């Protein structure tokens, strides 16, 4: 199994500098070109440069857009790419990507990694607040049931939700976080079957990396 | 610079027909030595990293459907998806390998299906948040078709609209269908000067809204 995992992103100051790992796995690293690219939320793919197999002698390239504030480099050792990103702007705020590219054999960028999220912000770091979302006391209760968590004033992007530690993720809505204030709001629904709750317990799982926040926010009905 | 460009920005597609996009490039993508295009095209679904699909023009990465298929050459190509499915939501773009790299802009696809009403709950504000000073209170709108929706917040039989967030999903890969979120925030104070806390949806699939309402004074 080939693993392309990044590491890094985070709140950085307009001006400021921060360095993206990509650690590789399950592949002859010294064989593979290696490429960045990135993603501002909502927008089109941009790719920011190489460098280049051993064969090529580990040679870099890179965009216009990032040339000579960008830098690539990699660890070869131990199979891990990473850049250097100086004076950074609004417009780089992105999540970035790293992806196995060229075996001199084959056009195409063939394994990507999750990404990492990179915010270029003054704002500070917040940690969320997590509220339960359970019918008020005068739900009537039917055959299904939808219950939900709020997670309220946290900056910056991302939190993930998960439900019951992951053994609940169909019938699962996460609504993507919106801006306001300087502080993000989210919220996630879960529906169950109603004899599964509140029989049965309904946890959602919050966490916050900015903040290293973890939150399990049981939900308990209002009654019962 | 090599410039790639893309169309069209969006469409929707019915599952089971025929989906057909474009990309061209500023100059030609055709190596002379290798008699190749270096031209491929990646998929982004919904919150997941873009997976290649297509390379060298026309050639299927291995584990790619066959209802995948790229065309074209030099400057001009295209990826056509026959028999579409509802996990085939997604971005599709096109990127050049010829000199460094440049993708194109991309091409939304979205899944035409039929109508289908919201399933609305709402959420009075926790003990936990009440506590701190605030009060949010919280509507759902599960499972619907097509995304124009209106939520209106009534209080005490009146409209309020400060204090409103609304967020949609992106269409489900399953069902091909969107939700949202509408949160109302208040002051506790404020909060407790009303009784009546109202989430009206009006969605085409009825011409009656869809209510849903609670009273604080009997929470
Ligand atoms: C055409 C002359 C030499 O190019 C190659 C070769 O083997 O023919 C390929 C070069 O690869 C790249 C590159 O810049 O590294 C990446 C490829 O994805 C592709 O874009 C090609 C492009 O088609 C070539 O013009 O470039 C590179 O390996 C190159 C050596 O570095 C040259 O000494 O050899
Ligand atoms: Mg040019
Ligand atoms: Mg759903
Ligand atoms: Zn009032």
């Amino acid at each position: 199994e080939v693993k392309l995992v990044e590491s890094g992103g985070g709140l950085v100051q307009s001006g400021g500098s921060l360095r993206l790992s990509c650690a590789t796995s399950g592949f002859t690293f010294t064989d593979y070109y290696m490429s960045w690219v990135r993603q501002p939320p909502g927008k089109a793919l941009e790719w920011l440069g190489f460098i280049r197999n051993k064969a090529n002698g580990y040679t870099t390239e890179y965009s216009p857009s990032v040339k000579g504030r960008f830098t690539i480099s990699r660890d070869n050792s131990q199979s891990i790419l990473y850049l250097q990103m100086n004076t950074l702007r609004a417009e780089d705020s992105a999540t970035y990507y790293c992806a196995r590219d060229h075996d001199g054999y084959y056009e195409r960028f063939s394994y990507w990694g999750q990404g990492t999220l990179v915010t270029v912000s003054a704002a500070k770091t917040t940690p969320p607040s997590v509220y339960p979302l359970a019918p008020g006391s005068a739900a009537q209760t039917n055959s299904m049931v939808t219950l939900g968590c709020l997670v309220k004033g946290y900056f910056p992007e991302p939190v993930t939700v998960t439900w019951n530690s992951g053994s609940l993720s169909s019938g699962v809505h996460t609504f993507p976080a919106v801006l306001q204030s300087d502080l993000y709001t989210l919220s996630s629904s879960v529906t169950v079957p109603s004899s599964t709750w509140p029989s049965e317990t309904v946890t959602c799982n919050v966490a916050h990396p900015a903040s290293s926040t973890k939150v399990d926010k049981k939900i308990v009905p209002r009654d019962c | 610079d090599i410039v790639m460009s893309q169309s069209p920005s969006s469409l929707a597609v019915s599952a089971g027909e025929k989906v057909t996009m474009s990309c061209k490039s500023s100059q030609s993508l055709l190596n002379s030595r290798t008699r190749k295009n270096y031209l491929a095209w990646y998929q982004q679904k919904p919150g997941q990293s873009p997976k290649l699909l297509i390379y060298w023009a026309s050639t299927r990465e291995s584990g790619v459907p066959d209802r995948f298929t790229g065309s074209g050459s030099g400057t001009d190509f295209t990826l056509t998806i026959t028999s579409v499915q509802a996990e085939d939501l997604a971005v599709y773009y096109c990127k050049q390998s010829y000199n460094l790299r440049t993708f194109g802009g991309g091409t939304k696809l979205e899944i035409k299906r039929a109508d289908a009403a919201p399933t609305v709950s709402i959420f009075p504000p926790s003990s936990e948040q009440l506590t701190s000073g605030g009060a949010s209170v919280v509507c759902f709108l599960n499972n619907f078709y097509p995304k124009d929706i209106n939520v209106k917040w009534k209080i005490d039989g009146s409209e309020r609209q400060n204090g409103v967030l609304n967020s949609w999903t992106d269409q489900d890969s399953k069902d091909s269908t969107y939700s949202m979120s509408s949160t109302l925030t208040l002051t506790k104070d404020e909060y407790e000067r009303h009784n009546s806390y109202t989430c009206e949806a009006t969605h085409k699939t009825s011409t009656s809204p869809i209510v849903k309402s609670f009273n604080r004074n009997e929470c």
